């Protein structure tokens, strides 16, 4: 929806295969904070008439 | 000993085995693992079809453990080990004449003292 | 008491909760903190400005 | 008296693999970006939540455990104090004769 | 141990593919949104590199001029010498224009440094605050390592480059001569600062080492410890 | 019987350099304040929670590893009371003579 409301070019923010098999998916879910702070500083800058 | 065996295995007949596993090396790591002789190992090169021999990934480890303490109960070496081998089939005399007196020479090495 | 001594230390460095998973943990969060830091003082700069 | 002993030589280390892999994505919106943004962040922070959960009941019970194995210690080292030591009535008997 | 240290009688290793399995886990770890400004690095005229690119409202110069690289000094390095090296080189726009492009560069070389102090620490066992001077100290660059990956290390051929598979080896003998004796950081950043004042000859420049530092380096690691007053007098 | 023996004066402090440096600022707006201060808040108390949760964890971390090197201490001292105290076997036996 960012990519589409800006219409905007890659950047590629929520990569996947955040899960891990050693360690049951442990910190998997604060990786998903920082891609929300990367992806919001776009809508920061990227707004104008 | 995983990164061991796993060397020990590679490719045998289409590269490792004419070049000797490279010998010089790759036996070196099995004496290093029991942080023992890299030399006297090398005698395991009179069976095993011309190889190291190595890639028989226990039995090779499983005779040096036996190999290890016997060599720790006394102070003889594996290629006399195997001379008492070869002497068991009504053999040829001059040997046990030789490895009898071998072994006496390696009691008074130690004596009623202890040295080595 | 020696060996059971040595079967205790065996014990505990067999435990799951081990040294091994709070150095796993602290060596990848040090990096969504730097990720973070890096980023977020733009959005007080621009309250400034 | 002729002889010492070997030791314990616990030294050794053990190696954690900190290194990853990951994935691309592709996918097509249906509304607008600002509504998600007012969804996205309870169901991850809720996750958040039942990680540290997850991570600190798991220390309650892997401490626990070693507070039971702890205990079974000194059941051998009885069987050893009274098969010991019960020889010192024979021995005040065997005085007494 | 005191041959092998000495480098008499040398050890062997296997190159095994374990090893391209962390070099190919550090071009992840380079690689997974790190975004790093590693792109043609150090030397002059750095063109054509995205970061100033976006930043171009507040200045556009991306290819500055000399080189932005750094060797250590004792009592003070940081990042007011890489300040004072591109304020040096005939910049003549002495305001903001200048000082923002220090603070914009600080944490972009925090993350060329930050991987390998953070990640061999787990395959070695060395404190985080070691790294990067074991490494100089060892005879190599933060940079020279990071280059590897531009070199294809992370493909799976069963071979690598001797500047990798030799120094890994090299890396070994170094971390027994910081486990079979303990000591602190500043005295390696004063032996890797200035050999000749700590009280070396000049050929120790070199990574050579020989038993007249052995000597001297454990009798002052003696005597640090049996002085009257604590660390730093 | 002639002579003490010196101790430990194990009575040393270390300094802190409690002082700091800082830098000046520039930039341009886009849009409105109060929308940002709507923004700023919660990044900057997420890295309050980040920072908490790494000194936490190393305290757990540094704590553990405490626990981990007090075991170890033990090796030397069963192995000093096993070759003192087996030579009253060797006794009992030249007391038996």
């Amino acid at each position: 929806s960012l990519l589409y409301e800006l219409n905007l070019g890659e950047q590629s923010f929520v990569g996947g295969g955040g899960w891990n098999d050693l360690y049951q998916g442990l910190m998997a879910g604060e990786t998903l904070k920082l891609a929300l702070m990367r992806m919001e500083r776009v809508y920061v800058e990227q707004n104008s008439r | 000993i995983h990164e061991y065996l796993e060397f020990a295995n590679i490719k045998k007949t289409e590269a490792e085995k004419t070049l000797v596993d490279n010998s010089e090396k790759c036996a070196e790591l099995l004496a290093e693992i029991l942080a023992w002789d890299a030399g006297e190992i090398l005698k395991a090169a009179s069976l095993l079809g011309l190889n190291p021999p190595q890639a028989t990934n226990v039995f090779e480890i499983d005779w040096i453990r036996r190999l290890q303490t016997l060599s720790e109960k006394t102070m003889i070496s594996t290629e006399y080990l195997w001379q008492m081998g070869d002497l068991t089939e009504n053999s040829e005399f001059s040997l046990k004449e030789g490895v009898g007196e071998a072994v006496m020479a390696a009691l008074k090495a130690q004596g009623d003292s202890d040295n080595v | 008491q020696q060996q059971q001594a040595m079967a205790l230390l065996d014990y505990f460095s067999e435990r799951f909760t081990n040294e091994s998973l709070y150095t796993w943990l602290i060596s990848q969060l040090s990096s969504l903190y730097l990720q973070a830091y890096d980023a977020v003082l733009s959005l007080c700069l621009s309250a400034e400005a | 008296s002729i002889s010492p002993r070997g030791l314990m030589k616990q030294r050794y280390q053990r190696v954690v693999t900190a290194r990853n892999a990951s994935k691309m994505n592709f996918k097509v919106p249906n509304y607008r970006f600002e509504p998600m943004l007012n969804r996205s962040k309870s169901g991850v922070e809720t996750l958040i939540q039942f990680g540290s959960t997850l991570l600190s009941l798991l220390e309650r019970k892997d401490s626990l455990s070693f507070d039971a194995y702890q205990m079974i210690q000194s059941g051998d080292l009885y069987r050893f104090s009274i098969d010991l030591q019960q020889q010192d009535i024979d021995i005040n008997k065997a005085s007494l004769e | 141990s005191l041959a092998l240290l000495l480098g008499v009688t040398r050890l062997a290793v296997v190159p095994t593919n374990n090893m391209v399995t962390f070099f190919k886990g550090i071009a992840n770890g380079l690689s997974e949104n790190v975004c790093l400004t590693t792109d043609d690095f150090q030397r002059q005229e750095l063109e054509g590199a995205d970061w100033w690119t976006l930043l171009s409202t507040n200045q556009v110069i991306d290819d500055m001029g000399l080189v932005l690289d750094i060797h250590p000094v004792w009592g003070k390095s940081d990042e007011e010498m890489l300040m004072e090296k591109i304020q040096s080189i005939g910049v003549s726009n002495d305001n903001n224009t200048l000082s923002i492009i220090v603070q914009i560069l600080i944490q972009a070389k925090n993350a060329q440094e930050n991987l390998l102090s953070q990640t061999i620490s787990a395959e070695y066992g060395v404190e985080r605050s070691v790294v990067p001077l074991q490494l100089r100290w060892l005879g190599s660059n933060v940079y020279s390592v990071l280059n590897q990956v531009l070199n294809n290390t992370p493909t799976d051929i069963s071979s690598i480059v001797p500047k990798l598979s030799e120094l890994t080896y090299s890396l070994l003998i170094y971390t027994q001569l910081i486990n079979s004796l303990k000591l602190n950081k500043e005295f390696i950043f004063l032996r890797l600062t200035q050999p000749n004042w700590l009280g070396l000859t000049q050929p120790k420049l070199s990574t050579q080492l020989s038993l007249p530092e052995i000597y001297l380096i454990t009798c002052y690691q003696d005597w640090v410890v049996n002085a009257n007053k604590n660390e730093d007098s």
